[PDB]
DNA sequence: TTTTTTTTTTTTTTTTTTTTTTTTTTTTTTTTTTTTTTTTTTTTTTTTT
DNA sequence: AAAAAAAAAAAAAAAAAAAAAAAAAAAAAAAAAAAAAAAAAAAAAAAAA
């Protein structure tokens, strides 16, 4: 053969039709400031959200979707006509430009189990978890060979042929002249695009409670890569395709199915966070306005369906934002973060608490008592099996670095997990060696962790160390200690029933009229969105998740975008601060800190020095405030001080 | 290559190559049947036979379910080619599925 | 693109005019010198530091790091047509490759008749004839790359990436160039070897058997053939290159020739080599194309911090009466107090010195168990010697413990075959194994650390491995003494809780007990808000030296073998049934035996080591003695 | 084919072709010889060459 | 310059050989991969005086 | 608190079928060309006043 194409009439639509979509100019002008910014960015691939295409072309959305090859073909030859329209030396540099795909696939939206063979050669959306990752390798498209004897160069090209017919013409490599002088492989010359193999399952939790599980290969080219690693929760957004068999002279008519990647996105939607003009604006405003009580208004609006537990929720914020690492010049290291440690009688809402943050914080592992033990708690290693090496696998903490692991029913772990959480606790770290591999993992989490005491039920005619199961030396590791009691008070009793009998109460706005939560029933939530992966008035509506307008509470998504922002600040402790710090330090190692009948909830050391310049930091943090004044020194000195003792009763 | 009529010089032996994307696959799935336990003669190991589903066959049970299977007996017909190593003394025998 | 003709023009030039001042000021023509020695067979390789070449030509630099076998290449050929001019005498054929190469010149020249034109398959391949190894020190304009980030777009590039080595194979030889023989004719056969498999000739090629049209079968030999030292090192990210939730990179760095025998399991070592694809051939694979696997080539492996391979000021600083309150007071800086037990780490880093009279051995090793309160800088103290000691290893608990103390063997991947590993404790083989939270350690683990600390050794029966590990390290251990705090109601051996075997192991075993004490807690208060403040220890009278310089004379010290006087021995003796005479007569003290007095001795020669004398005088057992008065002293 | 590549597939079976101008040619001519006239027995036809 | 026999000589073929071209064409082993056991090295819940 | 157990539970090694992949692979017939030779018609030059 040997045929050219003369003005194909569909490809020559399609590409105008695509050309017209990314030149967005008269109109909103999404997709062309998204070209200019990767060019900006120094990126090669456009994600193109697939419902903007319904709006302005059903026609080509729905070919695209079902007709992904061809489709995507003319829409990355529109791409980069695009962008050498915008910047013509940048199309220059690369060779071809590609076109990720995003936004609500209806039918097209799938599981590895659903993912069936209707929709081959179709765009489809598959969610799963990255079990196996192959090794990223490279595979040579361009190849450029110095021929020493006749100083020629040559130069092969290999076209994409993975889901395509390959004739063995197509693959040879070159190694000698046509008059049998060997060829050198110039490899600097050579071009090579990096490929790598990853198999996405069915994720457990969505899985048919009884069967075993299903699974998919994906086949990720070249900025798409290492996006994914085992252990995953994905999107991934491609065409699902058949694989060619080798040259044979029979068949089984049976093929080998493949999803070939043209976008994958991580289920932490929550790791990543979207900041306008206006959003930045409100925050600062928010921060200056009353840049004193600021903190207590976050606090107080932290987990609103919980009453009470003042201390607790202020001790939760500064968690969430933490302290700042220090990083000494040495290689030394002072953690950042803080570590709670909620005991109290049952039923006192500290699973809800553990709950809140799950639900709230970026990079929060939940992990309950005995469900994770041994090395699923911190890294494991493996051999391969395949190439007889050893491998890490990061457990509870290690994917938890720079996050939160809360840690339910802590009592109820073993020693032998409680002294491995030491040194991840502490110098935010898992050290892990057998023979072949020693790694140094890096688990910079905090941990929040909710006990009972023995007993189950908290004895207030006990002390706070004989309640408490724990020895010295991991309750040094929490910083904060909050016994959290049932104090069967008839007044704070009205208090809390009225609360929670207001929240059974609430009916959401609208959306429902006395109706039924529905289940989720694994054909649901294909249906719609996956909110995980999916795409702020500084203050809620009041209603009677309130009782009265008195005091307005913090909107949980400008909390999410607030909290984010400030997170980044790092606040310097200042020569007064760390003088009263030094100084609150002192008293409170001594005898005299604690009365008569009160006593230590957990033993002070210099680990209590450096949980309040942790939580004056924090409190630093919520302010936006980039220095550690007074106040913030006050606040954390306030809440060790009434988390670190205990009046014991008679 | 049946079209060797549109230029004299020839085409090779086996000259052709699966076109993958120009297929129409449907699904496929296999199960393994296993013997009514109530069906199974008293001491007696159970009968187990290959199915083989297609389409809309596919996924309709679960393993652990009851079913009841209605599909044509038949072999394997990969081609007459049985070569096994130190097993199968058997000749004229091929795999039975429905 | 480019004429590699003008190209080695280019590099000749360099090679032969490039000169610097490195020997006190004297242009010296770095290049020529090293071309002479190459000329004689005095020096195998030449590491061609880019940085020179970019003094005089950063175009070439940037075409060499653009393509770097190529002008590996180019360099070896420029340098092969260079050493027949340096060469100003005969070489004294220092081996038999050397007997061969010459064997075969000789045999050229004589049949030579050089008008003649000659087939270009009837010469000798170049790589065949050199005995000398051209390898490039990137140029620092380049930074070093993060072994995640060394992609398809660095394949054919000059990278630098820096890592911890986590695996090394042993030197074995790697056919260069296969040599047959043929049992007709009398001529040599040369097959040149890129790939990682090759098949054998069968059949001669030569010219008089090709004119015969005989047989002419060819015989693979190991004799004239041309071999070079293989090594394969994998290669870990350090920790803080690491992406947040994710788990170190390796990468499979192919070392070869004079760059073996460099990196061991463990090193700090950073990298400059070229990124290659090795053809994935066989696997029937998935995807249609030309996969391959990548490794890095190397060109200059470099010992980093720890791994790490003097002015006259700096000698008077040696000599100065308070050298060993200063290296001392320079451990850790950041922790507040802990002076006594700096000076006790600091000669666990130093040692003393090991005694083999008449076959039985008596370590050097001093071994020092910190065995404190809650919060007292213990496990910081630990992972600053682990950072600051040249051959150290950090365990925690039981994160590395079994096979990660000691050896398994594991799956060799270059042959394939049964190779032994090391754990902690032979990565840490002369040096110091730091065991943290020793207090909750296996008890496996803990019989093993016995055998380690007295006989320096690791006996292994098991199934697959029958062994003893030599494990000369110095232990470093961090504990709680028995339910997380020392309470006074209760004795010690008691509140240790350590068998006395395990306890008299141990040169020092440290008391640290954080009692509070008002202006003692103002004290550490603000020197951690002001270290909280700046990211640095306050400011006193000494600047605490760099762990360069703390390494460099720890390092002199170590060689510099000091002896006991007989005059001293009545004094060491005295002192000796002394604290054994307290340990009879009270009713709290630890375990003594003849293990206090070795520790004396080896503690005393770590100090004179530290003076830098040659003989322990008594100023040296004096210390050694207040030293081990000290480590319980928080019990009073 | 003698080139092997065992991840590519093989080439045909008769897959070879004379390439014209990388072909070594020389000058070729046939010639007949009949037996010399003064050689041929006399009742006799001549042979030929 | 009217009549008249050899001479070719262009046109039908036919032979006929020599040479180049054309036409034809599954089976059988091997091997990787997956999924199983199985001895051994730990290691995690069991109890006492 | 440690001391036997008594499982996981990881590895190495084995099997062990599948199911796919890989590897082997000239001689017989034909036709066309170019050359001959052969029956027939056709076109020449010797005859005479
Ligand atoms: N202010 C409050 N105090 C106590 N319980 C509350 C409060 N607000 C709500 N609750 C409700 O109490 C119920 C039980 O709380 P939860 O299960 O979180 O208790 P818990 O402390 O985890 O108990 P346990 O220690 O036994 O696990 C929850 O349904 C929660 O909604
Ligand atoms: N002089 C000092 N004494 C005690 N603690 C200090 C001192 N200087 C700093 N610290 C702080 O102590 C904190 C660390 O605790 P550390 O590493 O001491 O635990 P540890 O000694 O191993 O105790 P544990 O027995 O609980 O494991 C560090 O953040 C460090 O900044
Ligand atoms: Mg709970
Ligand atoms: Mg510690
Ligand atoms: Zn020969």
């Amino acid at each position: 053969a040997g045929t050219v194409v003369l003005d194909d009439v569909e490809l020559r639509e399609a590409q105008r039709d695509y050309l017209d979509f990314l030149d967005d100019e008269e109109d909103q002008g999404i997709y062309q400031s998204k070209v200019r910014e990767l060019i900006s960015d120094n990126q090669y691939r456009l994600i193109v959200n697939v419902n903007d295409l319904r709006r302005k072309n059903e026609k080509r959305a729905n070919r695209l979707l079902n007709n992904a090859f061809e489709e995507l073909v003319a829409f990355q030859r529109a791409l980069k006509d695009f962008v050498a329209s915008i910047d013509a030396t940048y199309a220059k540099q690369y060779e071809e430009f590609y076109v990720g795909l995003e936004g609500s696939f209806g039918s097209k939206h799938v599981s590895p189990r659903t993912l069936t063979s209707c929709f081959l050669s179709c765009v489809v959306c598959v969610e799963g978890i990255v079990t196996k990752c192959s090794l990223v390798r490279p595979k040579v498209v361009r190849s450029v060979h110095y021929c020493p004897a006749t100083k020629k160069t040559i130069e092969r090209r290999y076209s994409d042929l993975t889901t395509l017919v390959a004739f063995p013409s197509s693959s040879v490599y070159p190694t000698k002249d046509e008059e049998n002088n060997p060829l050198e492989t110039e490899y600097g010359l050579s071009v090579y695009k990096d490929h790598q193999t990853i198999t996405i399952q069915e994720m457990p939790e969505k899985a048919p409670a009884g069967q075993l599980p299903r699974s998919v290969d994906v086949i990720l080219d070249d900025d798409l890569v290492d996006k994914a690693k085992p252990g995953d929760r994905v999107q991934v957004v491609g065409t699902y395709r058949c694989l060619p068999g080798k040259k044979g002279g029979y068949t089984s008519g049976t093929f080998r199915t493949v999803l070939i990647a043209c976008n994958v996105k991580q289920m932490s939607k929550d790791a990543q966070p979207s900041f306008s003009a206006e959003d930045i604006a409100k925050i600062k405003k928010f921060s200056k306005t009353r840049s004193k009580d600021i903190f207590d208004q976050l606090a107080k609006s932290l987990a609103p369906s919980i009453h009470g537990h003042d201390y607790v929720k202020k001790a939760i914020l500064c968690l969430l934002l933490g302290g700042v690492e220090r990083d000494l010049e040495n290689g030394s290291h002072i953690r950042g973060d803080i570590n709670i440690l909620l005991i109290g009688d049952p039923s006192v809402a500290k699973s809800q608490l553990l709950r809140y943050v799950l639900c709230t914080a970026p990079r929060a592992i939940p992990t309950t008592g005995r469900g994770s033990s041994g090395v699923g708690l911190t890294a494991a290693v493996t051999t391969d099996q395949e190439t007889g090496e050893r491998r890490l696998e990061a457990g509870a903490m290690v994917l938890a670095d720079r996050g939160v692991v809360c840690i339910d029913e802590f009592d109820k772990m073993s020693d032998m997990d409680r002294t491995a959480i030491h040194e991840v606790m502490e110098q935010g770290r898992v050290t892990i060696a057998k023979a072949g591999i020693h790694a140094r993992l890096n688990a910079r989490c905090s941990v929040l962790a909710a006990a009972n005491p023995v007993y189950g039920r908290y004895d207030q005619y006990k002390t706070p160390m004989e309640n408490i199961g724990l020895q010295d030396s991991l309750l040094s590791r929490f910083d904060l200690l909050f016994i959290m009691l049932d104090q069967m008070d008839p007044e704070q009793d009205r208090e809390i029933s009225d609360h929670v009998l207001r929240m059974h109460r609430y009916r959401a706005p609208g959306e429902q009229d006395g109706d039924a939560m529905p289940l989720g029933s694994a054909v649901d939530i294909l249906a719609t969105d996956d909110p995980n992966f999916s795409q702020y008035e500084k203050h809620d509506n009041l209603l009677h998740g309130t009782k009265k307008k008195k005091e307005k509470m913090v909107s949980a998504a400008f909390m999410k975008k607030y909290i984010h922002v400030a997170k980044i600040i790092k606040p310097v402790l200042t020569q007064e601060s760390a003088t009263y710090i030094a100084e609150e330090y002192s008293r409170l190692r001594s005898q005299d800190s604690m009365s008569s009948d009160t006593a230590r909830t957990s033993p002070v050391t210099a680990r209590t020095l450096e949980t309040l310049i942790r939580l004056a930091t924090a409190h630093a943090k919520a302010r936006m405030s980039k220095t550690v004044d007074l106040q913030d020194a006050e606040e954390a000195v306030e809440l060790v001080q009434y988390a670190y003792f205990k009046k014991v009763l008679e | 290559c049946n079209t060797d009529q549109a230029g004299r010089p020839k085409c090779p032996l086996d000259p052709y190559f699966i076109m993958p994307d120009k297929c129409k696959c449907v699904d496929f799935q296999t199960l393994k049947l296993q013997e009514l336990p109530d069906a199974v003669p008293h001491g007696e190991m159970p009968r187990h036979m290959q199915l083989y589903c297609d389409r809309y066959l596919c996924d309709k049970v679960v393993p652990g379910n009851r079913v009841t299977i209605m599909g044509i007996y038949s072999i394997k017909k990969f081609g007459l080619t049985t070569s096994r190593g130190r097993d199968r003394v058997g000749v004229g025998i091929r795999s039975s599925y429905i | 693109l480019k004429d590699y003709a003008l190209e080695k023009e280019k590099v000749k030039k360099f090679l032969q005019e490039f000169y610097q001042d490195d020997e006190l000021g004297k242009k010296q023509f770095k290049y020529g010198n090293q071309l002479v020695r190459l000329a004689h067979r005095e020096q195998v390789a030449l590491y061609v530091d880019l940085d020179d070449v970019a003094e005089d030509d950063p175009e070439l630099v940037d075409s060499i790091c653009e393509n770097a076998r190529r002008y590996a290449k180019l360099f070896a050929d420029a340098v092969q047509e260079l050493l027949p001019q340096y060469k100003e005498r005969e070489v004294v054929n220092k081996d038999v490759l050397d007997v061969y190469i010459e064997h075969r010149l000789m045999m050229e020249q004589r049949s030579r008749d050089p008008g003649m034109v000659r087939s270009p398959q009837n010469q000798y391949p170049a790589e065949l004839m050199r005995r000398f190894e051209l390898y490039f020190q990137g140029p620092s304009s380049n930074k070093p790359r993060v072994i995640r980030e060394v992609r398809a777009d660095s394949v054919g590039k000059l990278v630098t990436v820096r890592g911890i080595v986590t695996r090394v194979s042993e030197v074995k030889p790697k056919m260069v160039v296969a040599t047959y023989t043929c049992d007709q004719c009398g001529a040599e056969t040369y097959q040149p070897i890129q790939s990682p498999t090759f098949m054998p000739l069968i059949m001669c090629p030569s010219q008089e058997c090709q004119t015969n049209r005989s047989g002419g079968r060819l015989y693979l030999q190991t004799r004239g053939s041309r071999f070079i030292k293989f090594q394969e090192m994998k290669m870990q990210e350090h920790s803080d290159q690491v992406p947040v939730g994710n788990i170190p990179r390796s990468i499979t760095v192919l070392v070869e020739g004079e760059n073996t025998r460099i990196a061991q399991p463990g090193d700090h070592v950073s990298v400059t080599g070229i990124f290659l694809p090795i053809l994935r051939t066989g696997f029937r694979q998935v995807v249609q194309g030309l996969l391959s696997e990548t490794y890095l080539e190397a060109h200059r492996i470099v010992k980093m911090n720890k791994s790490e391979d003097l002015t006259r000021e700096e000698l008077r600083q040696i000599a100065e009466e308070d050298f060993y309150e200063k290296l001392a007071a320079s451990i850790a800086p950041e922790i507040y107090g802990h002076e006594d037990v700096k000076k006790a780490l600091l000669l666990l880093l130093v040692g003393g010195v090991d005694q083999s009279p008449r076959g039985m051995k008596i370590r050097g090793n001093i071994n020092i168990c910190l065995m404190g309160d809650p919060g007292v800088a213990k496990s910081q103290l630990l992972s600053y010697i682990d950072r600051l000691a040249p051959r150290s290893q950090y365990t925690t608990g039981r994160g590395s413990s079994g096979v990660g103390l000691t050896a398994a063997v594991l799956r060799d991947s270059v042959s394939g075959e049964l190779t032994l590993e090391g754990g902690a404790l032979v990565l840490a083989d002369q040096g110091v194994c730091c065991i943290d939270e020793f207090d909750k350690m296996a008890e496996a683990d803990r019989t093993a650390i016995h055998e380690v600390m007295e006989q320096q050794t690791i006996s292994i029966a098991k199934a697959g491995i029958l062994t003893t590990l030599n494990a000369r390290c110095s232990i470093l251990a961090a504990a709680n003494p028995a339910y997380g705090r020392y309470n006074p109601r209760r004795s010690l051996e008691q509140n240790i809780q350590l068998p006395a075997a395990l306890l008299s192991r141990f040169d020092l075993l440290w008391l640290i007990q954080d009692r509070p004490d008002r202006d003692n807690d103002l004290r550490l208060a603000q020197h951690i808000t002001y270290v909280h403040q700046h990211s640095r220890q306050p400011p006193s009278q000494f600047e605490p030296l760099d762990m360069k310089l703390m390494r460099r004379y720890i390092a002199m010290c170590r060689e510099k073998q000091p002896m006991v006087p007989e005059s001293l021995a009545d004094y060491i003796t005295a002192a000796y049934v002394e604290m054994r005479r307290e340990a009879w007569a009270s009713k709290d003290a630890t375990y003594t035996s003849a293990r206090t007095l070795l520790a004396i001795l080896r503690l005393s020669t770590a100090l004179a080591r530290l003076r830098m004398v040659d003989v322990v005088e008594k100023e040296d057992v004096n210390e050694a003695i207040r030293l081990m008065e000290m480590s319980k002293d928080s019990l009073l």
